RNA sequence: ACCCACUCGGCACCUUACGAGAAAUCAAAGUCUUUGGGUUCUGGGGGGAGUAUGGUCGCAAGGCUGAAACUUAAAGGAAUUGACGGAAGGGCACCACCAGGAGUGGAGCCUGCGGCUUAAUUUGACUCAACACGGGGAAACUCACCAGGUCCAGACACAAUAAGGAUUGACAGAUUGAGAGCUCUUUCUUGAUUUUGUGGGUGGUGGUGCAUGGCCGUUCUUAGUUGGUGGAGUGAUUUGUCUGCUUAAUUGCGAUAACGAACGAGACCUUAACCUACUAAAUAGUGGUGCUAGCAUUUGCUGGUUAUCCACUUCUUAGAGGGACUAUCGGUUUCAAGCCGAUGGAAGUUUGAGGCAAUAACAGGUCUGUGAUGCCCUUAGACGUUCUGGGCCGCACGCGCGCUACACUGACGGAGCCAGCGAGUCUAACCUUGGCCGAGAGGUCUUGGUAAUCUUGUGAAACUCCGUCGUGCUGGGGAUAGAGCAUUGUAAUUAUUGCUCUUCAACGAGGAAUUCCUAGUAAGCGCAAGUCAUCAGCUUGCGUUGAUUACGUCCCUGCCCUUUGUACACACC
């Protein structure tokens, strides 16, 4: 157990000393309802009698 | 704890009926087409809803129950 | 239990820390409840240097047979302490003397 | 007869350990893997069992001899550390006593607990360590209980239904406590969001605190815990960590096969005491001065005046420092740690009071704080959830915490009149001054304050002063009850609270018992905060007035320590 903590120890100061030097989509939503506002999106007309 | 009582009659929901409904409409020979059934002055509705047939009674379902218009 | 508990206390240790304690409170296995301090080196366990020198944290951790307690002490080196008092109210340091060569008979300098 | 020296041969003790042993120990239990002086006897895991059987002896009881089948992984020895004792020796303490104080126990009501009652009267907890505890003062809510009524807020997958409609809603009526389309009547509306079925989730103040985390209580008003180098032992272990002495303290002195340290106590931190020294202040305050009122007048005395100016920091506030270290001296003592007395000092009982607090233990409490949680239970005629009403308050009565009294060190009526800890309203109705009206409770028009700025100097209460009553259940006492007026709230009936009138109970100092307490303490006295729409007889803090009696001990009770016994170690449950 002991020796198994040891290492573990061991891998933590690797990953550690490691990582301490180691190694667009555009169009939006609110601008696309207004690209899209071009309408001739709907139908209206009703009421008689 | 306890579990159970019940003097019987347990309650039930609704059925939404079955009813082929819209047959209330008319046409007369090739095509001209009468309405049935009168529809309903509510701007909220657009005179494609109807109104239903009681006594004393018009009514329309679309406004939820809203307006009570009786002829 | 103990391959992680042990191996925690060795990395907070050779972090510089003055000392460690992990505790672990719960059901691991068994029916029973148990609990099992892990320590090495030192701490303080009273009064106002509490405050400054120890980092006390508790934590739910969730398991199929049950829940187990994680508590960690650290004590962090008052010799270090940047901001704060760099050292327990018990240390009390005598700054050594000097041999000295006496004798000489006394003349005097001049400028 | 004695004394002294030696010598045989005895009964033993003492110290040693070369030596032996698993140890305890042992001049043999030594001269033993470096194994051989002579000889007799007995044992070969435990139980079966000293049983059966045969023989033999005996009057007999029984004695000597003495198996097996079967069963079984231990039984056993010495030593160690724990734990426990209805063994002994030391201690500590107003949750112990001493000397006393104020009481509780008696009465009335307040309140929790039991019990009974109940549709339900939700529930946890039962010696200190359950019972004004769950911050638990429940009218709705809370709420879990009871009588009933809706709702899905049933994620997701497959499947079934089905655009000729999978599904939703509803006016009026009937119905219902109900202006719930709950359901029903009738016939509109809705558009793939649901429905139905399985599988899987989900919620639950449902169960399990004896499955857990966490937190808390208790042991503990305690003084204990460990490791380095050395010493003892094959070893677990021990010594250090101890007779005594001292302390609140494993706090120290001292004794010392131990030396020298660490955790815990201490240190530390917070608060109340002291700073005419430091820095300042129209959100604190003083003096001078104007402007100014009253009384006197010789100048005087007593006030008004958020800036008309000047100066100050004693008072108030809070920054930085200072200050005490039981100092000085003297008694007392291993002249040691310390103790005691006196002087000085703001302060000398750990300065006073708190915060923090090692290792360990308990089937202590808490799933009813938690969207912390395992498992179990339930999941649509719900133990989910909401809505209406009731219930936790129900009263032959047992227990406990309390409040008010039994009066003359007093009630009452005038009158003097003095604190400290607090807290207060934004996307809102909190703390309330002042002016009116009202007997009061209150109402009402305005007003300052997000606050050392306004409430508020919180003009509190006990208390002081002058009267009335005069020992008579009296004008002490205010339960019970009637009648009316107000406030909070959608709601006040089982009476939320407040006022007025009337009604005028018990209780004439409390049995056995038993709690709490050593100085600004006890007790008497109110206040603010918590809770809070309304409700304190509770609690957490606060100041006011302010004693008597110890300054000791182990008798009682309680626990801590040694020694000792142990066949316990899941540790006397
Ligand atoms: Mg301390
Ligand atoms: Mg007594
Ligand atoms: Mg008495
Ligand atoms: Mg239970
Ligand atoms: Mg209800
Ligand atoms: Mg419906
Ligand atoms: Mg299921
Ligand atoms: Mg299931
Ligand atoms: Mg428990
Ligand atoms: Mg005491
Ligand atoms: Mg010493
Ligand atoms: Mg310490
Ligand atoms: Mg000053
Ligand atoms: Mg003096
Ligand atoms: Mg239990
Ligand atoms: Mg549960
Ligand atoms: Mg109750
Ligand atoms: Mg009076
Ligand atoms: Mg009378
Ligand atoms: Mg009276
Ligand atoms: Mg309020
Ligand atoms: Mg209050
Ligand atoms: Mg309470
Ligand atoms: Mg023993
Ligand atoms: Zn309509």
């Amino acid at each position: 157990a002991e020796k198994e903590a040891q290492a573990d120890a061991a891998a933590e100061i690797a990953e550690d000393a490691a990582e301490a030097e180691d190694a667009x989509x555009x169009x939006x939503x609110x601008x696309x309802x207004x690209x899209x506002x071009x309408x001739x999106x709907x139908x209206x007309x009703x009421x008689x009698x | 704890k306890k579990v159970y009582t019940t003097p019987k009659k347990i309650k039930h929901k609704h059925k939404k009926v079955k009813l082929a409904v819209l047959s209330y409409y008319k046409v007369d020979a090739e095509g001209k087409v009468t309405k049935l059934r009168r529809e309903c002055s509510n701007p909220t509705c657009g005179a494609g809803v109807f109104l239903a047939n009681h006594k004393d009674r018009l009514y329309c379902g679309k406004c939820h129950s809203v307006y009570k218009v009786n002829a | 239990i103990r391959r992680a508990a042990y191996g925690v206390v060795r990395y907070v240790m050779e972090s510089g820390a003055k000392g460690c304690e992990v505790v672990v409170s719960g059901k691991l296995r068994a029916a029973r409840a148990k609990a099992m301090k892990f320590a090495d080196g030192f701490l303080i366990h009273s009064g106002q240097p509490v405050n400054d020198f120890i980092d006390t944290a508790t934590r739910h951790v969730l398991m199929r047979q049950g829940v187990l307690g994680i508590k960690v002490k650290i004590m962090r080196d008052p010799a270090k302490s940047r901001t704060g008092p760099k050292a327990l109210p018990d240390a009390v340091t005598i700054i050594e003397p000097k041999e000295e060569e006496p004798i000489l008979a006394p003349s005097v300098k001049d400028y």
